[PDB]
RNA sequence: CCGGCAUCGCGCUCCUAGCCCGGCAUCGUUACUUUGAAGAAAUUAGAGUGCUCAAAGCAAGCCAUCGCUCUGGAUACAUUAGCAUGGGAUAACAUCAUAGGA
RNA sequence: UAGGAUAGGGGCCUACCAUGGUGGUGACGGGUGACGGAGAAUUAGGGUUCGAUUCCGGAGAGGGAGCCUGAGAAACGGCUAC
RNA sequence: GAAACUGCGAAUGGCUCAUUAAAUCAGUUAUAGUUUGUUUGAUGGUACGUGCUACUCGGAUAACCGUAGUAAUUCUAGAGCU
């Protein structure tokens, strides 16, 4: 059973501190290894596109879903960006300027797409939604 | 005497020893009588230092410091210095959230004057005075063994 | 330049110290004076702080000497250091600091003495009653010089000032002297 | 910083100037004095902020190099001068006398005197002790020092100083039974009658007072000065006669002056 | 709710000391609790006030809205540590069998 | 212990002497994408996280180091050297 | 009155947060362990006369005027004044 004593506060606080790193959430963010990710602690990040390549779906799915592999500016890491919309691919073209961001889930892969966890936004500093629904063209 | 063991004649400061007219009742420290003075604070300074023969000028009652600041009791820890000790303080610190108490200590350099004697593990009661050395600050009134 | 901040020191736990911070002036020291005893007197002005003077004395020659039991002090020459309980290379090098032991010519002295018509007589007959003049001073005096220890800081003050050894003071450097 | 601060940013200044916090950045930082500059009032909050005789920084100045303002018996034309706790301004080409005391609040008042009452001053000692060649003189607390006092007037006692002469013309010995008006902590303004005084070898001496109202309080001996002997005060009371009360007690007084208007 | 006593309440010279009389100080310490002092402002809470409301701000309101009146610019919270005050249940640590007791 | 130095206490530094001092109540070391505080966000209560930034305190002026002037600077909208 | 000598100030303010984890810092102390231009109040004999009421007046520098150097700078030399 748990301590009582009323002397026993430095058992029960070093207690706590020992056993809050069997928590996932406090250890991801205690442990520093987020600034060893493509991103290094940051929402977004600009890339030059390397190539266009695709990717299927997991099995209870069937498509293609089509991704850049992007070199980052910052650290010169490479990563796959999926690019959302229908016929948004068609706007990449090759060493291109890109704003990526993340796909949500905070780096955990999303959907049916399988180890993609970025998302394209912003090609030649315009938006794809601007592209996707023609309020402005590059 | 038994005091000078030491490579120069040690003395008390501003007693005259080689006095013409001496006398045995003008003041301490007056007509080569030695000097002695009361601390302070309800201490009562000790025979031992009023009849004395040793020479200290950390002593509080026949030295050149004066205690003024802070008066803090603790258990004596350690004696194996020349005129110093380490003494120990014990206390309850406070943990807010478990609404609980632990141990804590601190160790507080003192001057101890040849007129007391501790073991180790007596009663102290020390009092604060100018910095003595690199760490003391702090100087013996009473031990209570 | 040299200075007397705690931050060099290692911690009482034995802890090394990181540096926190650039030396500031109010914490500088300078080097010392190491008056010499030599004729050629020299002492040299110092600006400290709060724009005031010490006078660093870097070769002194004659002092200020007290006899406590006669209660006179004459100005004297100083002959050598013979004894210093901090560093005997300083005796070597007769450098002089407080609490060295000086030999003095001690004739000002002894003028002092000699001294001490009718009226002047019914005066040294008043005095002579209490003469005591214990023979380890007579001795010296005999000898021409009194031993002294030094009172003043040479390079604080650019003064050597000090007393004449008497009583127990005066029979413990004896006895260290041998 | 290398050396002494010369600006006071307008959230440092005291609290009981009541400056507001948008007026400005910075705050006129009294300059050195007789008081501790933290229990002073300068003479720009006196002119431009309380007599409203100023509307600006500049119009101070205008007032004070014609020589009208005049602090404790001379003219002093130094703008963030420190003037403090029973000093007296006077204008002479109005006419008009003022005694800085404490209200209630914690905050100084200048109380309107008359002429006959602007002429002295009463003053606390800080110490008495000897000089050179034995001289005797008195610290106060304010700065002033007196040599050869009445070799009675012992340290913490009050004396009545005029202004024309310089010298003492009386004095009250600080003990137990006399009036005293509260200049420090939370009771500042409060008057009172010291009933006890309990002493503390290494410490503050504390002081048990209590009010003519029967509310009784404490502070430490730093922060009470007498003003009279016996319960009679020797100088003029501000609008409340150093009588804290509650704050329904003032809300009462609200109402119930709300109702005969 | 509490003061002031009395039962089978270890004392006082010295401070306070009623008209022989309460309510005196050192010859075990702490934690705990009570009250107080001293605690920067800004922020927070909060009293007042019709910036036209509000977020605000520290103002303003009356005069015959005529040679000026009344003014305000409160108050509180501030864990731990340090200072002082009463309590002595609860719990620590020290300790009357060598009577070296009063 | 005695000095020297300093505006002054002090191993601050020198000479001599003793063998100490801190540590599971966490010393010493390491990380900090760490200036501290007042404070900020969320708050049933208890808490969790944040605090480069206008107020207070500290520190620095490309990196170290040394200085003059002066009451006050180890100053950089001063100097000297690397 | 410009210029110039003299004096004063430029050590405050502003910016930043790199270094720094009993360090800074906060509440709380201490200086009987010190410095403090300035403000404010008080205060001040003898300098030689063998203490017998005071005992004599300097040169030299800017602004100016004028001869230059150097590619150059609030880089700089020499001469005439006061
Ligand atoms: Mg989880
Ligand atoms: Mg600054
Ligand atoms: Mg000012
Ligand atoms: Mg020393
Ligand atoms: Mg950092
Ligand atoms: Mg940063
Ligand atoms: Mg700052
Ligand atoms: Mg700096
Ligand atoms: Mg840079
Ligand atoms: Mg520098």
């Amino acid at each position: 059973g748990k301590t009582r004593g009323m002397g026993a506060g430095r058992k029960l606080k070093t207690h706590r501190r020992n056993q809050r790193w069997a928590d996932k959430a406090y250890k991801k963010s205690h442990l520093g290894n987020e600034w060893k990710k493509p991103f290094a602690g940051s929402s977004h990040a600009k890339g030059i596109v390397l190539e266009k390549i695709g990717i299927e779906a997991k099995q209870p799915n069937s498509a293609i879903r089509k991704c850049a592999r992007v070199q980052l500016v910052k650290n010169g890491k490479k990563i796959a960006a999926f690019v959302p919309n229908d016929g948004c691919l068609n706007f990449i073209e090759e060493n291109d300027e890109v704003l990526i961001a993340g796909f949500g889930r905070k780096g955990h892969a999303v959907g049916d797409i399988p180890g993609v966890r970025f998302k394209v936004v912003k090609v030649s500093g315009v938006s794809l939604l601007a592209l996707f629904k023609e309020k402005k063209e590059k | 005497m038994a005091e000078q063991t030491e490579k120069s004649f040690l003395k008390q400061p501003k007693v005259f020893l080689s006095t013409k007219k001496a006398d045995k009742a003008k003041r301490p420290g007056k007509a080569g009588n030695r000097f002695w003075k009361s601390v302070g604070l309800g201490f009562k300074t000790p025979r031992e230092a009023i009849d004395g023969t040793y020479i200290d000028k950390k002593c509080p009652f026949t030295g050149t410091v004066a205690i003024r600041g802070r008066i803090i009791a603790g258990t004596c820890h350690s004696a194996k210095m020349n005129r110093t000790i380490i003494v120990r303080r014990n206390y309850l610190h406070f943990v807010k959230k478990y609404q609980r108490y632990e141990k804590r200590h601190s160790n507080i350099p003192a001057h101890i004057s040849p007129c007391f004697r501790v073991k180790e593990g007596d009663h102290v009661i020390i009092g604060q005075c100018r910095p003595l050395s690199k760490t003391v600050r702090f100087n013996v009134l009473k031990v209570v063994p | 330049g040299i200075s007397r901040d705690s931050m060099h020191k290692r911690r009482a736990t034995g802890g090394k110290q990181k540096a926190w911070r650039k030396k500031r002036k109010y914490e500088l020291g300078r080097q010392p004076a190491n008056t010499k005893l030599s004729s050629n007197k020299t002492v040299r002005r110092v600006r400290v702080r709060g724009g005031n003077v010490k006078w660093r004395a870097l070769r002194l020659d004659t002092g200020n000497f007290s006899w406590g039991s006669e209660a006179v002090t004459r100005k004297t020459r100083l002959l050598d250091v013979v004894y210093n309980s901090s560093n005997n290379e300083l005796v070597r090098t007769q450098t002089l600091v407080k609490n060295a032991i000086v030999q003095v010519d001690a004739a000002p002295f002894k003028q002092w003495y000699l001294t001490h018509s009718n009226n002047v007589q019914r005066k040294l007959e008043k005095r002579q009653q209490g003469r005591t003049l214990d023979s380890h001073i007579e001795e010296q005096f005999s000898g021409g010089r009194l031993l002294a220890c030094i009172s003043s800081r040479p390079g604080q003050c650019g003064r050597a000032d000090g007393y004449i050894l008497e009583g127990k003071e005066l029979e413990f450097y004896m006895r260290k002297l041998q | 910083a290398r050396g002494l601060k010369k600006h006071l940013k307008r959230l440092n200044a005291p609290s009981h100037w009541m400056l507001d916090k948008l007026g400005g950045a910075f705050a006129p930082k009294p300059s050195s004095g007789p008081h501790k500059a933290r229990e002073c009032l300068p003479l720009i909050l006196i002119l431009r902020n309380r007599l409203k005789y100023a509307l600006t920084y500049r119009e101070v100045q205008s007032i004070l190099m014609q020589r009208h303002i005049m602090v404790d018996g001379k003219v002093r034309t130094d703008k963030t001068y420190p003037a403090g706790f029973m000093d007296i301004i006077s204008i002479p080409k109005t006419g008009e006398n003022y005694r800085l005391l404490y209200d209630t609040k914690g905050r100084f008042r200048l109380h309107s005197v008359r002429d006959e009452d602007a002429k002295f001053k009463l003053c606390k000692v800080r110490s008495v002790q000897f000089g050179q060649k034995g001289i005797p003189y008195l610290n106060t607390y304010d700065g002033r020092t007196i040599r050869y006092p009445d070799p009675l007037i012992k340290a913490n006692d009050t004396i009545k100083l005029d202004l024309e002469t310089n010298k003492i013309v009386d004095f009250i010995k600080f003990d137990v039974g006399n009036v005293v008006m509260v200049t420090g902590g939370r009771n500042t303004g409060r008057v009172g009658v010291i009933k006890n005084r309990e002493k503390h070898k290494g410490t503050f001496e504390t002081i048990h007072v209590e009010d003519a109202q029967g509310h009784q309080f404490a502070t430490r001996l730093g922060n009470v000065f007498t003003i009279g002997k016996g319960t009679k005060p020797w100088v003029s009371l501000p609008k409340g006669k150093g009588i804290k009360l509650t704050i329904i007690e003032e809300q009462r007084k609200r109402d119930a002056a709300a109702q005969a208007a």
